[PDB]
RNA sequence: AUGUUU
RNA sequence: AGGGGAUCGAAGAUGAUCAGAUACCGUCGUAGUCUUAACCAUAAACUAUGCCGACUAGGGAUCGGGUGGUGUUUUUUUAAUGACCCACUCGGCACCUUACGAGAAAUCAAAGUCUUUGGGUUCUGGGGGGAGUAUGGUCGCAAGGCUGAAACUUAAAGGAAUUG
């Protein structure tokens, strides 16, 4: 056989056998844990609005160069730090 | 470093972590 | 060394290829030849393709030579026959006129053929 | 001009053979491209890709380049060729070459009934290279080469105008997926049918039928 | 990748074989890795077996052979070039010279 | 649907039986040869000589039917059979490749090679497994002279004969050379005994 | 192949192995067509008239095609007893 | 090969094969009338006999049990039944 | 151990067509097996075979004539109803023009075409073509 | 094969095709039964019944002679064993195994077999507790094993 | 016998 | 926890190398190595290949059993076992060649009979780390075993093979 039960009275081994092998797919697991709501600053939302708290330059990765300018922000919804990249060319001043 | 002297080190600060766990109460 | 290499040799097998009802074994009579059938432009290389074949045509006298023909092994080989001629085909001799072969041998004949002289021990 | 070698090149350069589908029946080796150019006037090439090979050699980088072509009418037949060799115009040229040399015929068939003039292939059929397994499954009227740019392009340079296909392995692997898709292409009149079953009277090679083809006078 | 059809031993159908200590430097080979050659060298070579059968006070002595069966680990085989590194296909040779 | 007169005679079977054509390989033989007669002791294995001779006269018929003699190649690279195939050659209109075949002889189109023939025959499939390989890659059927354990990879027809004696080669070229000449009509009648002795295809070393 | 009204729509109706019936393939280069001539009135070999067996790549290379054409041949005649059936 | 009368297999090959690969399987093994000592009947051993068989009506051992084929005494007559 | 007879029959017949052979022994030869057997046999995809009498569970040879590309199990036997016979075919065919998928219903072991034909349905057996 | 082993053999019995008794056997189906019934008689199980049979006489099959296989043939005439000859024969061995363990106590390889063989003892009775042969409460306990042998 | 790093 | 403790020898001590050398090397040497009675339950515990069943090439060795032979040698008195030889056979450890076939390849008679995908069945994996970590449970005298995350991080990591 190919190592799975192929039996006609085999239906509850392998549907309990994908039940505990989707655990191994980052997809299901983190929607099935709900991350997004206890991790994930944004509580499974695509937008949130946030206070500014400091200008920041971090320096980007190797092998580049040119700070990239990013916000810390504090989100009104929940509270979290957040670093939020601002882009464009200039555009951290239209930010205080 | 060697996987061996990794589970080594790893199991010597397990034992450590124990220790301050039990004077800990 | 005195080992001739490829532009001597090659050039000696391409001359005895098609010159073979031509200059002898003789060097002095093979190089003048390789002047006038041959575009060799040194006289030192001359020598050389000259010796070679000189060489070449010397030890033909003593076997067929490999990588070699000039239209005269099929002629040669057609008319050496026969080394062991006119004595025995292996037929009906050799022995009191019979085959000296075992019983299952025998028995091999005796399958189809009842007319075979046999001393089947 | 041509001067054949390739007694078969002869007699097709003499006339006496007059369509490819008896070197296919007789599975005569060609060995020259212009036999093919000559039973198959209106056969188009299709470079697919030129890509660099490179061999390390005391600061290395040998950088040949390798060409994949699919030479084809859209009739029947198909020929793919792959060549590397030092510059990419002599290596698409040598691989146009191995192509039409490579051509082989295949095999047309219907996804239902018997309305004239095939349009798909006459069972599913598999061709594997490398990684790469490929599928092709006959598709009804109207359903197009359902396949990825390159292959679509050597299955329409077969002749296929519906077909179904699937893919598995690293199908990225460029010349593992043609190999595979000219594989399955192949295949098709390597598959027995029951139309096929009956008994033909095995008829007589050319190459027998006019045997004073290899001489020089 | 695996280097031998095998393995680098003679075991199969064993599990496990008692090992031995290298003639050389001791480390433990299990006995059938370990490289094994006879020695039957005669107990006097010596450039001298004719000044020994002079002062042999015997006629026909036939002097006789040291024996020495010499387990050697495969660094040392190595090493001392018992053994040698062969190629790929000249590995799968297993005749003696 | 060969006459009594293509059967076997007692004259060309007692001619095999003194060339030892009938001595087949020892205890070792590929096990795709039912040519094998009751083995005797000492391993031998005894050939049918009539098995032989029914497939000598099969692939004469085969060697018969191409159109162009010059289509058909004898091949020997043993000693035993450059001779053989020398006189099967000058015999029959054959094609001879005596000695080394220089792989590339039926691809590679390039010249000192590339014979393009209809048919094969070769003394030892397994000296001779370069041109016998070469055929299975441009569809040439082959005819082979097989000892019991010779190899029958692409090997179309087998004739079973000694391959150890030089003999059994030469008689064995011999018969064939002579049966290809009758069904073409050299040999105007297959009664006579073909005068040229079957020596003239053994090997002579001195 | 036809198609309705039945017309010969398909190219090249492939040959088919006298041994195991497989197709004969156009790339198939280790299969062979073996002529064997036909014997009038003692001989004489007419030429163009053979028994014709095509055997396919596979026998000849799994070396099965010397007793596929002894079988195929004695049941054609040109062979008497050289192939039987138990085995 | 690729062509045989699997259903009419050679009597030789039949008997080269193993008891159970026969293309019907049967035993190898057969009866013997072995001549006792003395009278009133030709005793039936098996071939492969397991027990040290004695005469019906008397005490003499007729064979001796072996890992196959049993002995028979080095005195008996025996027919194969 | 043996869970499949039919299963171990059709294999080896499988082994030996695509090996090239003419014949092919199976054994144990149950009922299934004959009968699966006919319907090859009827659409031509086999030669005759016959059946060993064994006091066994009997064994079968079977004549192979070139023309099989494949016979297999399907299983488990899966129950198919007439809707599902159609997703059966197209899965396990080659064509739609040829080829059978082989149930066995209450009606007989048979093909598809016959089956859909005596409108009937059953649980798939195999499939040959 | 080998139900607790690794082991591949084939080796049994390949019993006639012809389902009647030998031509050269002239003793009545009776006579058969007469000895078989002794045999019992003298405490013989059906196997070494038909051991006897077989090599002392020309009984090929008991059953192909008298139509009955010798355990039916016992039962019918009132000579059943209490228990099955196999189940009988396998906590033999199990008892055997036992007292040899309880003298030595280190012989693993002996726990090991005595659990192979008693995982075979239990198999057993569960089959003919099924099949109502043994009755649906009988046990095997390595106690009484010795108890239910004799 | 010893001979680190880039 | 008793017994035993020759040898070798985690620790430890020393000699020497070395830039350092609390390493390799030398000399000792505790625990241990051995055994009894109990724990522990882990190994590259490997064939890194689950088990049961069927089929698909060829070959010669070899172990155990069996069968046969005008067999050789061996003696007891016919004959006999024994050893060997030959052939066959069942089962086993393997091996050689070729691969229809498989595979990414190395290679593989199974890692084949798989897109022409279904003989039965158990276990396991789902990019690399974090991590076999934390926590809880359970077992253990302990060392630890079994079970076993997440946050966070990352565009490779990895396999086989090629030329340098
Ligand atoms: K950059
Ligand atoms: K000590
Ligand atoms: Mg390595
Ligand atoms: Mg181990
Ligand atoms: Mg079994
Ligand atoms: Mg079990
Ligand atoms: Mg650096
Ligand atoms: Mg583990
Ligand atoms: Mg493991
Ligand atoms: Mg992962
Ligand atoms: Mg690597
Ligand atoms: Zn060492």
């Amino acid at each position: 056989g190919k190592g799975k039960p192929r039996g006609l009275n085999s239906a509850r081994k392998l549907r309990v056998h994908r039940r505990n092998n989707r655990w191994a797919e980052n997809n299901y697991k983190k929607r099935l844990l709900g991350t997004a709501f206890k991790s994930s600053p944004f509580g499974g939302s695509s937008h949130a609005k946030g206070i500014v708290l400091e200008k920041l330059g971090i320096e980007s990765k190797q092998p580049n160069s040119a700070i990239r300018k990013c916000v810390r922000v504090q989100l009104i919804k929940n509270g979290k730090k957040v670093t939020a990249f601002v882009p464009n060319d200039g555009c951290l001043n239209f930010v205080d | 470093m060697r996987a061996k002297w990794r589970k080594k080190r790893t199991r010597r600060l397990k034992r450590k972590r124990r220790k301050v766990r039990a004077r800990s109460k | 060394g005195r080992v001739r290499t490829k532009t001597v040799k090659r050039a000696s097998k391409a001359l005895i290829e098609r010159y073979y009802p031509k200059l002898t074994l003789d060097f002095q009579t093979n190089k003048r030849l390789c002047d006038e059938i041959a575009t060799i432009q040194s006289k030192r290389l001359r020598n050389k393709i000259a010796g070679y074949t000189t060489h070449l045509m010397k030890r033909i006298q003593k076997g067929p030579v490999r990588g070699i023909s000039f239209k005269l092994q099929e002629e040669e080989r057609e008319r050496k026959d026969q080394y062991v001629p006119e004595v025995s085909a292996l037929d009906l001799s050799r022995s009191n006129g019979v085959l000296n072969v075992d019983n299952q041998t025998s028995d091999l004949v005796k399958s189809l053929g009842l007319k075979l002289p046999l001393s089947v021990i | 001009g041509w001067v054949p070698v390739t007694k078969l090149g002869r007699l097709v350069k003499a006339g006496k053979i007059t369509t490819i589908e008896e070197i296919f029946l007789h599975s005569l080796p060609v060995k020259e491209f212009q036999i093919i150019d000559t039973l198959l006037p209106g056969l188009q090439d299709e470079v697919m890709n030129i890509k660099p090979v490179q061999k390390q050699t005391r600061a290395g980088q040998r950088t040949r380049f390798k060409a994949v072509v699919v030479v084809g009418d859209s009739n029947g037949h198909v020929g793919l060729g792959i060549k590397t060799a030092k510059e990419v115009a002599g290596a698409i040229r040598a691989g146009i070459i191995i192509a039409k040399l490579s051509v082989i015929p295949i095999r047309r068939g219907y996804w239902g009934t018997n309305l004239g003039q095939p349009h798909s292939l006459a069972t599913k059929t598999t061709g594997k290279c490398g990684s790469v397994t490929v599928r092709l499954i006959p598709a009804p009227r109207g359903s197009g080469i359902v396949a990825s740019p390159a292959v679509k392009k050597l299955l329409q340079l077969a002749g296929v105008e519906d077909v179904y296909t699937q893919s598995n392995g690293k199908t990225r692997t460029l010349e593992n997926t043609l190999k595979a898709a000219f594989v399955a292409i192949g295949n098709t009149y390597g598959f027995l049918t029951p139309n096929l079953w009956a008994e033909q009277p095995l008829p007589v090679s050319p190459l027998d039928i006019y045997s004073d083809e290899a001489s020089a006078q | 990748p695996k280097k031998r059809a095998s393995n680098g031993r003679n075991k199969k159908g064993r599990g496990h074989v008692k090992p031995v200590r290298c003639v050389n430097c001791s480390k433990s080979i299990p006995k059938d890795k370990a490289i094994k050659r006879m020695a039957i060298r005669n107990i006097v070579e010596a450039a001298a077996v004719r000044d020994l059968s002079e002062a042999s006070v015997y006629p026909e002595y036939a002097l006789p052979k040291t024996y020495n069966k010499l387990h050697y680990c495969v660094s040392c085989a190595i090493h001392a070039r018992i053994v040698r590194v062969r190629s790929r296909e000249d590995r799968k040779n297993r005749a003696p010279p | 649907s060969l006459p009594a007169t293509f059967d076997l005679t007692p004259e060309d079977a007692q001619l095999l039986l003194a060339a030892n054509t009938h001595l087949g390989a020892r205890n070792v033989q590929v096990h795709q040869e039912p040519y094998v007669f009751n083995a005797r002791p000492d391993g031998v294995h005894v050939i049918n000589v009539g098995k032989t001779w029914e497939k000598l006269v099969l692939a004469a018929r085969i060697i018969a039917a191409i159109p162009n003699p010059e289509d058909v190649v004898a091949i020997s690279s043993r000693t035993f059979g450059q001779r053989a195939v020398l006189k099967f050659a000058a015999h029959t209109g054959a094609t001879p490749i005596a000695g080394r075949f220089t792989p590339g002889s039926f691809t590679n189109y390039i010249t000192r090679s590339f014979k393009e023939p209809r048919l094969v025959i070769v003394t030892d499939p397994r000296s001779d497994a370069q041109a016998i390989k070469e055929a299975s890659y441009v569809n040439i059927p082959v005819i082979a002279l097989t000892d019991l354990d010779s190899p029958s990879e692409f090997v179309d027809v087998a004739i079973p004969c000694n391959n150890r004696g030089k003999h059994s080669i030469g008689l064995i070229w011999y018969l064939l050379a002579r049966e290809v000449l009758r069904l073409r009509g050299a040999l105007v009648d297959r009664t006579q005994p073909w005068s040229i002795m079957p020596d003239l295809y053994f090997y002579r070393d001195p | 192949m036809e198609n309705d009204k039945g017309q010969l729509v398909e190219l090249y109706v492939p040959r088919k192995c006298s041994a195991t019936n497989r197709i004969i393939k156009a790339d198939d280069h280790a299969s062979v067509q073996i002529n064997v001539a036909k014997v009038d009135e003692e001989g004489r070999a007419i030429p163009g008239e053979y028994v014709t067996y095509a055997l396919s790549g596979y026998v000849r290379s799994r070396g099965e095609s010397d007793d596929s054409l002894n079988r195929l041949a004695q049941n054609d005649g040109l062979l008497k007893n050289v192939w039987s059936y138990s085995r | 090969v690729l062509v045989q009368d699997l259903l009419h297999p050679t009597a030789a090959s039949e008997a080269r094969k193993h008891k159970l690969k026969t293309l019907v399987q049967g035993p190898r093994s057969y009866f013997l009338d072995v001549k006792c000592p003395g009278c009133l009947n030709i005793t039936t051993v098996f071939s492969h006999a397991q027990t040290a068989v004695t005469c019906e009506s008397c005490s003499t051992i007729l064979c001796t049990p072996t890992g196959g084929k049993a002995k028979l005494s080095e005195g008996t007559s025996f027919r194969r039944k | 151990t043996r869970s499949s007879v039919l299963a171990d029959a059709l294999n080896a017949i499988n082994n030996a067509e695509k090996t090239g052979k003419r014949q092919v022994l199976i054994r144990p030869s149950s009922k299934v097996i004959i009968k699966f057997l006919q319907v090859m046999q009827k659409h031509g995809y086999i030669g005759e075979f016959e059946y060993i009498d064994d006091h066994r569970s009997g064994k079968i040879v079977v004549q192979l004539n070139g023309r099989l590309n494949k016979c297999g199990v399907i299983s488990p036997r899966f129950n198919v109803k007439i809707g599902d016979i159609e997703k059966w075919t197209a899965n396990l065919l080659p064509a739609r023009q040829f080829g059978y998928v082989i149930l066995t219903t209450s009606a007989g072991i048979m093909d598809h075409e016959e089956a859909r034909r005596k409108h009937v349905s059953g649980k798939i057996l195999g499939f040959v073509y | 094969g080998r139900m607790h082993s690794a082991g591949k053999g084939i080796s049994s019995s390949a019993i006639p095709y012809s389902r009647n008794a030998p031509a050269w056997f002239k003793l009545s189906s009776e006579s058969v039964i007469e000895q078989i019934v002794k045999y019992a008689r003298k405490g013989l199980t059906p196997s070494q019944i038909g051991v006897l049979l077989r090599d002392a006489h020309g009984v090929t099959q008991a059953r192909v002679i008298t139509g009955n296989k010798i355990m039916r043939i016992l039962k019918s005439n009132g000579l059943a064993p209490e228990i099955p000859e196999d189940l009988y024969y396998l906590i033999k061995k199990a008892v055997s195994v036992r007292k040899h363990l309880e003298r030595n106590r280190k012989d693993k390889d002996a726990k090991f077999r005595l659990i192979l063989i008693e995982s075979r003892i239990h198999r057993l009775a569960r089959y003919y507790r099924t099949v109502a042969v043994l009755p649906p409460n009988w046990k095997y306990e390595s106690a009484t094993a010795s108890a239910l042998v004799n």
